[PDB]
């Protein structure tokens, strides 16, 4: 039969099919069928047309993306999309009516629009523009300025900078309406002491000059972002004053010094919750604020303030985790850590100090899905005790000691990693299987957890893969000091254990990461197993999460030790097995991945030949200040600064004379900065060793563009082949 | 002689929570003068009336005044509380009091200050995680102890002020936060006139 090569992997030759759809109501769902919008009904299964893909090709422009008014009204149309960084674009957008089936030509939403977003019901429009908030009541009227503060690099207003982007909340947006749509809660940043990272961006052929790019960029240490947090009466808007934003300040013990605000939850229509974590980030607290409309204000009563911090590491995985608030708002469920250090359901009273855990055991949880008057639905890993398994499960908040795993046994052999995506009020779920086989979605329905019926089983694909010499996944665990630490494996195709199989280590490796679970994927390491007959482990050691804090809070204020070691040792076991060729072991990672790979190779433990590093840490100092901080803490010499000294890449340089080097960087990447591979080399320079390099031109961290994409894995695998003797 | 209400119209105008006090005795006034320099747009009394308050002997006559925005009318008034009665300022009616809400006319030459303010928290800080916190209120007629870290208002929205507070003090930290609001075309004040009648021979009457 075939194999899965190189280039089926570049081509994306087989591909997983999905089920991608937007719940609109209780019983409802849109879902995108050769490019119609179709509205399908939960359950009947049946579905009418929304909107007809022959709608919008007579637009004049190409539709990057679409989004639905809550009441069904209006659609938001996205073009012109021009992406910034992980999270935030610009764009153009029209608002086209659905019942008079025509397009708003009047009171336009502006073009480079930094975000728009929907009222949670009705149809208020929201809007970012030059780093100030609009409101739209309606599509067709003006809108009122909320923000007149707003400033290029300077100040963010409903939008975020680039570390509360990258580090904080995984979002472009600052923008938190109320639950019906009263009030807009929005953060405030400020840049204006924050320093400047700077670099070339090179853009076409034509351009003579190339552009110097600026971003407002706290590395460890430096001076950080400053925030304000506001809340906005939408409904009292008028068009002939100014409005007015009631600001919440943090609580006083966060502003007797550096402090992030971390988490926005909106509890009831008049109780919001803030979350504020000091730049130390082994303390947080949260904020309840009740409005008063008649003292004009939204009081965060002391007594209301719960303190969470950590006296083993930092506070939350990378952050402090959301609540979840029971409808009349006055008690909510949060994860937090117990004093076994696993992360459970915590029940709290929003005015009671103590909390109350409705799960325990040596497993976690991963996130509170959903909450009804009589169900709390969660994700956990405590099936089998296997911490890279997910799954779904209710628990009866009557009574505790009442969990029903919801996803376990629907197909135990196929499935193991699920996640979920509820209806409004929980009426309906979908599930979705990630592996160990092939993906599969199905949808059922809470009231007696009955499986309606399957969405998506990836039929045509697997027609098609068994005509292919796929490789096969083995996930187990090795021991240490008499603790498990799990480890896969993707095994070539016929695998005979009584041969000598070359081994490629790819490693992470990060705090909280996972390389060790039940997924499945179709990925470069595929092609590696299933053409070149090449072994690639990767291992979950100290740091690593999902296991409880004694493991994860390990390589606490000192990274690039005990999880690089780890990744060493568990070489040693798999050289150790018997069907791995102990000359020929390999190691390559992308970003921390990077970090600790170059570590790894800079070790002078004789057990790897060759590696790859792409966009690798290199030194601390140069990685922002909210990631790095939270497991570092400050480059002082009163904190920290010895193991941030002792923990470089160039600090090693010497020991690569030993190995074989391949170090791969985008000039543009504006997260870990070209900068940190421009001192690696040159620390190798200096000490006479010879590697081999390669910079991709005006690419980014992810190196994600299509011909980059296909450059770097085609330059990789030569090395790689190269290396391993491969013809 | 005539009671002078001139540095009440001089200078700048103090913020709500730096007020400034004015206690006549033995003085003749005339109120209907006074007021027509304003605007009026509230005159809500306690324990006196409008037409009384400009007719009446008195033993003292007391008059704090300050910048103040029409917009934030409702949270000066009685029992509704407020960022201002807490931190910035609080009526007493011990006495028979007159509050006055009024913007000052175009051709009054007042010198403004740059915009509004008043502080939006107040509070000490002990503990070994520094984090007890208790909110300081005034007392009616009294300054806030966070008037100190900028008496003239704050050139910034949210601007936030750290002090030790001296072992009398009570010890801990002070922290303070002031907010601003944008100044208006015509200045905005308030002025909170108080009278007794005391038994001793001297008299602020009315001029005939
Ligand atoms: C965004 O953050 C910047 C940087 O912190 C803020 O700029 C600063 O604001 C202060 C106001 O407190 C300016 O003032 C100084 O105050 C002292 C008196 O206490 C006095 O010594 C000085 O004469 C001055 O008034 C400071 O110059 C200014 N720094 C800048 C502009 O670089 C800014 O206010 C923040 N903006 C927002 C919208 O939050
Ligand atoms: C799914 O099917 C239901 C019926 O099983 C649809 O509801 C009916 O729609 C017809 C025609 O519009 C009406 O005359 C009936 O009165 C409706 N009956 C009920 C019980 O709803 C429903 O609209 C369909 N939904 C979709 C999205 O196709
Ligand atoms: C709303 O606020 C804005 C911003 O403060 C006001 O516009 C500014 O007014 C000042 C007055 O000197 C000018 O210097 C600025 O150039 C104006 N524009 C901006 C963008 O700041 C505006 O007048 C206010 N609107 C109302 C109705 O009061
Ligand atoms: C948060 O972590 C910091 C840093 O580890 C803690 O501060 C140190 O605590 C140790 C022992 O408690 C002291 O010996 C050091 O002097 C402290 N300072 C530094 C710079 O290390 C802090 O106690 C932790 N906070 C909480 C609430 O646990
Ligand atoms: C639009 O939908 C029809 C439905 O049959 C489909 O045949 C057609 O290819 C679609 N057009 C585009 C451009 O997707
Ligand atoms: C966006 O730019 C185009 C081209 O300059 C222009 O025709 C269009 O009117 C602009 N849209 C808005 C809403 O200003
Ligand atoms: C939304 O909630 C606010 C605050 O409780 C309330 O005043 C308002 O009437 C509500 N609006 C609707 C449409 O329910």
């Amino acid at each position: 039969r075939k194999t899965y090569t190189l280039t089926d992997y570049l081509k994306n030759t087989y591909r997983l099919k999905l089920y991608s759809l937007r719940w609109i109501s209780d019983h409802e769902y849109l879902y995108k069928q050769e490019n119609n919008i179709l509205v399908f009904n939960a359950e009947y299964g049946n579905s009418s047309v929304f909107l007809e893909n022959s709608t919008f090709d007579e637009f004049g422009h190409s539709i990057n993306d679409y989004s639905i008014s809550p009441d069904g009204q209006f659609i938001l149309l996205e073009y012109n999309y021009v992406k910034q960084w992980r999270h935030s674009y610009t764009a153009s957008y029209d608002i086209y009516d659905l019942n008079k089936r025509q397009l708003i030509t009047e009171e336009r939403i502006p073009n480079n629009t930094q975000w728009v977003t929907w009222s949670p019901v009705g149809h208020k429009l929201a809007y970012v523009w030059n780093n100030d908030i609009y409101v739209k009541i309606e599509p067709n009227l003006p809108s009122y300025r909320i923000t007149w503060t707003g400033k290029e690099d300077i100040i963010y207003n409903g939008i975020t900078d680039w570390v509360y982007e990258e580090e904080v909340f995984s979002a472009y947006s600052a923008l938190w309406w109320s639950p019906n749509g009263t009030f807009l809660a929005y953060a405030q940043f400020n840049d204006t002491e924050v320093p400047l990272i700077e670099y070339s961006f090179y853009s076409d052929e034509s351009l003579q000059y190339p552009k110097t790019v600026r971003v407002p960029y706290p590395k460890a240490g430096a001076v950080n972002p400053t925030v304000k947090f506001f809340v906005v009466n939408t409904d009292s808007l008028s068009s002939v004053t100014n409005a007015t934003s009631i600001q919440i300040t943090a609580p006083a013990s966060m502003l007797i010094g550096d402090h992030y605000l971390c988490d926005v939850t909106w509890a009831t229509q008049e109780r919001i919750s803030l979350q504020w974590l000091r730049r130390i980030q082994n303390y947080s607290v949260m904020d309840i604020c009740d409005y008063d409309e008649s003292s004009g204000r939204w009081n965060c009563l002391v007594a209301r303030q719960h303190i969470e911090m950590s006296t083993t590491g930092w506070v939350g995985r990378f952050r402090p985790s959301e609540p979840h608030f029971t409808l009349d708002g006055n008690s909510f469920y949060k994860i937090i850590s117990n004093e076994e250090g696993y992360r459970h359901i915590c029940y709290f009273q929003i005015d009671k100090k103590d909390c109350t855990f409705i799960t325990k055991g040596t497993w976690e949880v991963i996130g509170i899905e959903a909450l009804t008057s009589d169900y709390l639905y969660y994700i956990s890993n405590e099936y089998k005790g296997m911490p890279g398994g997910r799954n779904l499960y209710k628990i009866q908040l009557s009574d505790y000691t009442k969990v029903t795993c919801l996803s376990c046994e629907l197909n135990p052999e196929r499935c193991q990693y699920y996640s979920v995506s509820f209806s409004k009020e929980a009426k309906y779920y979908q599930l979705r299987c990630s592996g160990p086989g092939l993906p599969l979605y199905t949808l059922h329905s809470s009231v007696n957890d009955k499986g309606l019926r399957v969405l998506e089983d990836n039929s045509a694909l697997d027609k098609m893969l068994q005509n292919v010499q796929m490789p096969s996944k083995k996930l187990d665990f090795i021991i240490l000091n008499e603790t498990k630490f799990w480890y896969q494996m993707i095994l070539p195709p016929h695998f005979d254990k009584s041969k000598k199989y070359p081994l490629l280590l790819d490693v992470y490796a990060g705090p909280c990461s996972q390389k060790a679970d039940t997924v499945f994927r179709l990925n470069w390491a595929t092609y590696l197993a299933s053409t070149e007959n090449i072994i690639v482990a990767s291992f979950d050691g100290r740091g690593s999460g999902y296991q409880g804090d004694k493991i994860m809070h390990a390589i606490n204020r000192r990274l690039g030790t005990f999880e690089v070691e780890d990744q060493i040792e568990a070489a040693r076991q798999f050289s150790k097995m018997g069907f791995v060729d102990n000359k020929r072991i390999a190691i390559w990672g992308w970003s921390y991945g990077g970090y600790v790979t170059s570590m790894v190779l800079g070790s002078g433990s004789g057990v790897f030949k060759c590696g790859i590093a792409v966009a690798p840490v290199s030194r601390w100092e140069y990685y922002d200040s909210v990631y790095t901080e939270r497991y570092m803490g400050l480059p002082t010499p009163e904190d920290n600064l010895d193991h941030y000294r002792n923990s470089t890449v160039m600090s090693r340089a010497e020991n690569f004379k030993q190995v074989e080097y391949l170090l791969i960087h985008g000039t543009a990447d504006d997260n870990v900065h070209f900068q940190q591979s421009a001192q690696i080399s040159k620390a190798l320079v200096d000490v006479g060793v010879d590697f081999q390099a390669m910079w991709y031109t005006d690419e980014d961290h992810g190196i994600a563009s299509s011909t980059a994409h296909q450059h770097i894995y085609t330059h990789m695998s030569h090395f790689i082949k190269q290396c391993f003797s491969l013809p | 002689t005539e009671c002078d209400f001139s540095p009440m119209l001089t200078g700048v105008a103090p913020q709500v929570y730096n007020f400034k006090r004015l206690v006549f005795s033995n003085c003749n006034y005339n109120l209907t003068k006074l007021l027509s320099l304003f605007a009026v747009d509230e005159f809500s009394c306690n324990g006196i009336s409008p037409d009384s308050i400009a007719r009446g002997c008195y033993s003292t006559l007391t008059v704090d005044y300050f910048a103040y925005p029409l917009s934030m009318k409702s949270y000066i008034r009685p029992g509704s509380a407020g960022n201002i009665p807490l931190y910035n300022y609080k009526q007493s009616f011990a006495n028979p009091t007159c509050r006055v809400m009024a913007s000052v006319l175009a051709n009054v030459t007042i010198t403004k200050p740059h915009a509004y303010g008043y502080i939006s928290k107040c509070s000490r800080l002990t503990g070994a995680n520094q984090d007890v916190e208790t909110p300081l209120y005034i007392n009616p007629g009294e300054y806030s102890i966070c008037r100190d870290f900028s008496p003239g208002g704050f050139s910034e929205d949210g601007q936030v002020f750290k002090r030790t507070l001296t072992q009398f003090e009570g010890g801990g930290l002070l922290i303070g936060v002031g907010t601003r609001v944008p100044m208006t075309d015509n200045l905005q004040m308030s002025f909170i006139i108080s009278v007794q009648y005391g038994t001793g021979t001297d008299s602020v009457c009315p001029m005939l």
